[PDB]
């Protein structure tokens, strides 16, 4: 069976036929357990010192609002590569960024490598069109862009690089909330810092910074309190010391 | 000349320029991530001379993600998409340290102004079975024919199962060389008169 055709013929994308899409459930209690309370902070990003989130983080959560994103203020990757993002993350940490589907799978590896880090993996993020079985392409499009990326990126020394879910409604910009697994399920440390989050995206063990938050309750030396000793280098995948 | 055709030798020392220009090039390269070329050796290759205008298509995985957007950008290619294939069973089940791969990637380079193709026709996701080792899915070709119908297409480091109608495949594991297209037989014995490479 030939899905290609098959979409060609009748508008369904082969993601459409993926199936299916023991107890790693122990691993998420330990995550629930060690998680800090969420925190956030509304702050409009391009006017803002970076420099004023601290600890320095073990990883960094990156959504910038692209212009593709609204198909039917956008940041653009001009925008995006001026950030300084390297003055915030700690010397061993992790960043995840969503690049879309279009000049951002290249713009993206500019910007991480311009702060430091190099690509270990490629997270895809497979849209399904189950319930509405056409695509208005990018002019420079060859091809009806039906997934996004996420570039895991890493600096200093269980699951499937695929995210499938169906395609959500004209204009709503949000991101599958299983890239949050992902990232909690590798281990990487406490400090989690969520760039451009939204009201709808706080999370425990998370600090979410963005324009669109109606309220805060970020405080730097509180958050700090956190992961002060015996705490300072926890993977969150472990018990909270007595 | 429609049938397939393909040419048996190494890449590095074959003189391309005697094949012509292609609508669409796709190369599945031996990146240094076992018969490998150096990053060197994959910049150096003659692509250019291959196109004036039409699209490139190029294997990637590990390192070569970024490698391969370098020799793209190098060649004279600007990326304009990626296809990725999704490997599954026959079961419709999906099949780097830090996560499992469930899929190959495919860069998508456009060169000059190709008019005439099918853009839109096809989405950039194959979900299809995984046939043997480092074998490519059968699909691409099928997406290839609808986006650029009828035109002349040249594959590097091809495999026997690799040759196709409208396609002349490059690659040293093939069976000789077979030609049909008498302006490259023509061009091919006036360069290689003993034909040997
Ligand atoms: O096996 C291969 N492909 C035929 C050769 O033919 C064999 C032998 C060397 N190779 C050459 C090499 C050459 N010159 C250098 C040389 C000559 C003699 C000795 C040493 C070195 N000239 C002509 N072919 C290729 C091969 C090896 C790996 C992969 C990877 N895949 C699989 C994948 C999955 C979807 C597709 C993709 C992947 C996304 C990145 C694919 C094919």
């Amino acid at each position: 069976n030939d899905y290609c055709q098959h979409f060609v013929d009748t508008g369904h994308r082969p993601q459409n036929f993926i199936r299916d899409v023991e107890l790693i459930r122990l691993k998420d209690e330990l995550i629930a357990k060690s998680n800090t309370p969420p925190m956030y902070l509304q702050a409009d990003i391009e006017a803002f010192d970076i420099r004023e989130l601290t600890p320095k983080f073990d990883v960094i959560l990156l959504e910038p609002p692209l212009e593709e994103y609204y198909r039917e203020k956008c940041w653009t990757w001009d925008d995006i590569m001026k950030l300084e993002i390297d003055e915030i993350a700690a010397p061993r940490s992790f960043i995840f960024l969503w690049c879309g589907s279009g000049e951002g799978l290249d713009l993206g590896r500019v910007c991480l490598r311009k702060w430091g880090y190099r690509r270990c993996e490629d997270i895809c993020w497979i849209k399904t069109n189950k319930n509405n079985p056409t695509k208005t392409l990018d002019p420079k499009a060859v091809f009806q862009r039906t997934k996004e990326h996420c570039l895991m990126g890493i600096k200093g020394t269980v699951d499937i690089d695929l995210i499938i879910t169906e395609e959500p409604e004209i204009g709503n910009i949000e991101k599958p909330v299983e890239i949050f697994h992902i990232i909690e399920h590798f281990c990487l440390g406490r400090r989690r810092l969520h760039l451009f989050g939204r009201d709808s995206t706080i999370r425990p063990g998370w600090l979410t910074v963005g324009p669109t938050l109606t309220n805060s309750n970020y405080n730097a030396e509180t958050y700090a309190s956190y992961f002060s000793a015996p705490n300072s280098y926890l993977t969150g995948c472990t018990e909270e010391i007595e | 000349l429609f049938p397939p055709q393909w040419i048996c030798c190494d890449i590095r020392y074959l003189d391309v320029s005697i094949l012509g220009k292609f609508a669409v090039v796709m190369a599945d390269p031996p990146w240094d991530i076992y018969g490998t070329l150096t990053d060197d050796e994959m910049r150096r290759l003659n692509i250019p001379v291959l196109q004036d205008d039409g699209f490139l298509f190029l294997w990637v995985t590990g390192r070569a993600m970024e490698l391969g957007r370098e020799c793209l950008n190098l060649w004279g290619y600007e990326r304009v998409d990626e296809i990725i294939w999704v490997k599954t069973n026959q079961l419709q089940r999906i099949i780097g340290h830090w996560l499992n791969h469930g899929k190959e990637h495919c860069l998508v380079g456009v060169k000059g102004n190709p008019q005439g193709f099918n853009q839109g026709l096809d989405c950039d996701v194959i979900v299809a079975e995984v046939r043997s080792t480092s074998h490519k899915p059968d699909e691409i070709y099928g997406m290839i024919e609808r986006l650029s119908p009828g035109t002349r297409k040249i594959e590097l480091f091809g495999r026997p199962h690799n040759v196709q109608p409208n396609w002349i495949t490059l690659g040293n594991q093939l069976d000789g060389i077979h030609l049909l297209d008498p302006d490259v037989v023509a061009r091919f014995k006036q360069r290689y008169p003993d034909g040997i490479i």
